[PDB]
């Protein structure tokens, strides 16, 4: 085979042995091995640690430049509304028809700041999902994963499919995992102990 | 539904199965480009071929180097040849510099 | 359905107003994975 | 364990086959989706047969 | 409040679904990229030819000659990268043409997605063989190789 | 022979696409098809139609 392929017996039949080994839900495992969602195979820690400070400085700078273009939009809409004031303050018409154009301009300003809120929430979500990055974490929205890849090509590796599953099985310590599991069954109780 | 009678495309011979006097054989040794070696028993009155298709699906050459292995052709259906068969070098050059002017006038004046 | 305690109870518990909103709801419960448009979501039940 | 299947058995152990076991069982790589030549009915080279 | 607000919410909820059939998943994957026109196809073809000549020239020069103009080498690699970007964009534009041609051969012999991927190979060959100097619509030339 | 032929066909086409150089949509669709073929070989009707 020119690309690795998982055995169907160890993934589909309940209980899913790949899911129990890697601690992945079956609906989040089928999405990996049938090419619907990416998966962070590995991540750096200390380079991430100092580049947290440097990259949050760069992120604040980029968001500040976004706010600079946003106040350019604010001032441009203010000058446009003052031009509408100059070209509607001496035209004899109805009391609301001379002001419905200004209300439409203010509605245009309201949707401009709504779009600014939308892109700032997008940038906030990108920074949040970099700051909460870990292995065995699915990333839906290929656009969002693409943005993480082209902005943060270092500090982590991600993949998609049975090659990623093979990489996760390689980066796996059965002895440490078994010590954690036996610690849980010695200490905890309930659903966590049954799991 | 029927009494259908079918045969696979081969015939069974039945002679004696003896193992005391056989035709003489000598073992060649081929090594691939994987660093893995295979042994094949040929006949005595048989010319040893230089390259044998081993059990890995890859061509293994002989382990005793004797042959001037040839200099066979590149597969000539590439995009560069399919471009050259309908274009000219000066046309590609003027298009290259015209495309170069875009990055030069984008990065600088 | 003026006589039916069950029907008026379910109209109290429907948690959905708006014909277009209910139509989008049944479109999402019926067709999974398709981007809903207004005319296709309207004519889906009629064509079905 | 032996695989000639003469009747000297003690066990029958089943495991999980690795790729280096599969390409050690095999006798060659089948690499064409051909079975039998349509006119002469002889098994094709590097096919399934 | 039904002016694309609840429609947008249901659109994102449908975008985050599963869609467990492979044909439906491939159609939803190829539906994202928008279509093109003649001038866009012309400029993509010109970028393809420029990038191909750039990488051919750089290989045949660096085989026997070493030079270091930094800006020139950087823009040469820029041309080589963005030519392949243009080629990938052209293929992803014409995937719907491939599917629309291959949908009429179903039911006899092969599957659906085998037909679609064979049309994909034919489309790659048509993009290789395309010429813009004769000045025609790209679909009329590519239909021959796809079929 | 049909299941083995589908696996061998899709694997050869994938080798052609990878060594040719194709975009990610085509290559990922080919890999998903190869995975579904091997799954249908080992157990038919387990995941999907």
């Amino acid at each position: 085979l020119a690309a690795p392929v998982t055995h169907i017996w160890y993934f589909k039949g309940v209980p899913s042995r790949l899911g129990y080994l890697l601690d992945l839900a079956p609906k989040d495992l089928e999405k990996i091995i049938y090419f619907a969602a990416y998966v962070i195979t590995s991540v750096d820690e200390e380079m991430r640690h100092n580049e947290l400070s440097t990259l949050e400085a760069e992120m604040a700078v980029e968001r500040k430049a976004v706010e600079d273009q946003r106040d350019g939009e604010l001032e441009a809409r203010a000058q446009k509304l003052e031009a509408d004031l100059a070209e509607l303050e001496a035209e004899g018409a109805k009391a609301d028809a001379r002001r419905k154009v200004r209300d439409g301009g203010e509605r245009e300003m309201r949707q401009i700041r709504d779009r600014a809120q939308r892109e700032l929430d997008r940038l906030e979500d990108i920074w949040s999902t970099f700051t909460k990055l870990a292995p065995k974490q699915l990333i839906v929205d290929e656009n969002l994963y693409r943005e993480l890849v082209d902005r943060y090509g270092e500090y982590f590796t991600g993949a998609m499919g049975a090659e990623s599953i093979q990489k996760l099985i390689e980066n796996f310590d059965i002895d440490a995992e078994a010590e954690s599991l036996r610690d849980v069954i010695r200490n905890g109780k309930g659903q966590k102990k049954l799991r | 539904d029927r009494v259908l009678r079918g045969s696979r495309l081969g015939a069974v011979s039945y002679e004696t199965d003896r193992n005391h006097d056989l035709a003489p054989r000598q073992i060649a040794r081929y090594r691939t480009d994987n660093g893995e070696e295979f042994e094949v028993p040929f006949a005595d009155d048989a010319e040893i071929p230089g390259t044998w298709l081993c059990r890995n699906g890859m061509e293994g050459t002989l382990i005793e180097g004797d042959l001037p292995e040839p200099k066979k052709v590149k597969p000539p259906r590439t995009h560069w040849d399919m471009l050259l068969e309908r274009r000219s070098i000066e046309e590609l050059e003027e298009l290259l510099k015209e495309r170069l002017e875009l990055i030069r006038s984008r990065r600088r004046g | 359905f003026g006589f039916s305690e069950i029907m008026r109870s379910t109209l109290e518990k429907d948690n959905t107003v708006g014909t277009d909103e209910a139509l989008l709801d049944i479109y999402r419960k019926l067709r999974p994975g398709e981007p809903p448009t207004k005319e296709s979501a309207q004519t889906l039940l009629e064509n079905l | 364990g032996a695989m000639l299947d003469v009747n000297f058995f003690d066990e029958l152990r089943i495991g999980l086959a690795t790729a280096e076991d599969i390409r050690q069982w095999s006798y060659g790589e089948v690499k064409k989706p051909e079975t039998i030549n349509y006119r002469t009915l002889k098994p094709e080279k590097d096919g399934l047969f | 409040e039904d002016e694309s607000e609840a429609l947008r919410q249901a659109r994102k909820d449908a975008e985050l679904t599963a869609s467990a059939d492979s044909v439906r998943a491939y159609l939803k994957q190829i539906g994202k990229v928008a279509l093109l026109n003649a001038e866009e196809e012309v400029e993509l073809a010109k970028r393809i030819e420029a990038g191909l000549y750039a990488t051919q020239l750089m290989t045949e020069l660096s085989e026997r000659g070493e030079k270091l103009p930094a800006a020139q080498r950087r823009d040469m690699m820029w041309i080589c990268r963005d030519g392949d970007r243009a080629k990938n964009h052209l293929l992803e534009a014409n995937l719907r043409l491939v599917v629309s041609l291959a949908k009429r051969y179903t039911g006899r012999g092969m599957a659906f997605l085998d037909l679609i991927q064979e049309g994909n190979l034919g489309l790659i060959r048509a993009v290789e063989k395309f010429d813009y100097t004769k000045g025609y619509k790209f679909s009329t030339y590519a239909t021959w190789w796809i079929r | 022979n049909d299941l083995y032929r589908r696996v061998i066909n899709r694997n050869n086409r994938l080798k052609r696409l990878i060594d040719l150089g194709a975009p990610e949509i085509i290559v990922n669709n080919e890999k998903r098809m190869l995975q579904e073929s091997v799954d249908a070989l080992f157990d038919n009707g387990r995941r999907g139609r």
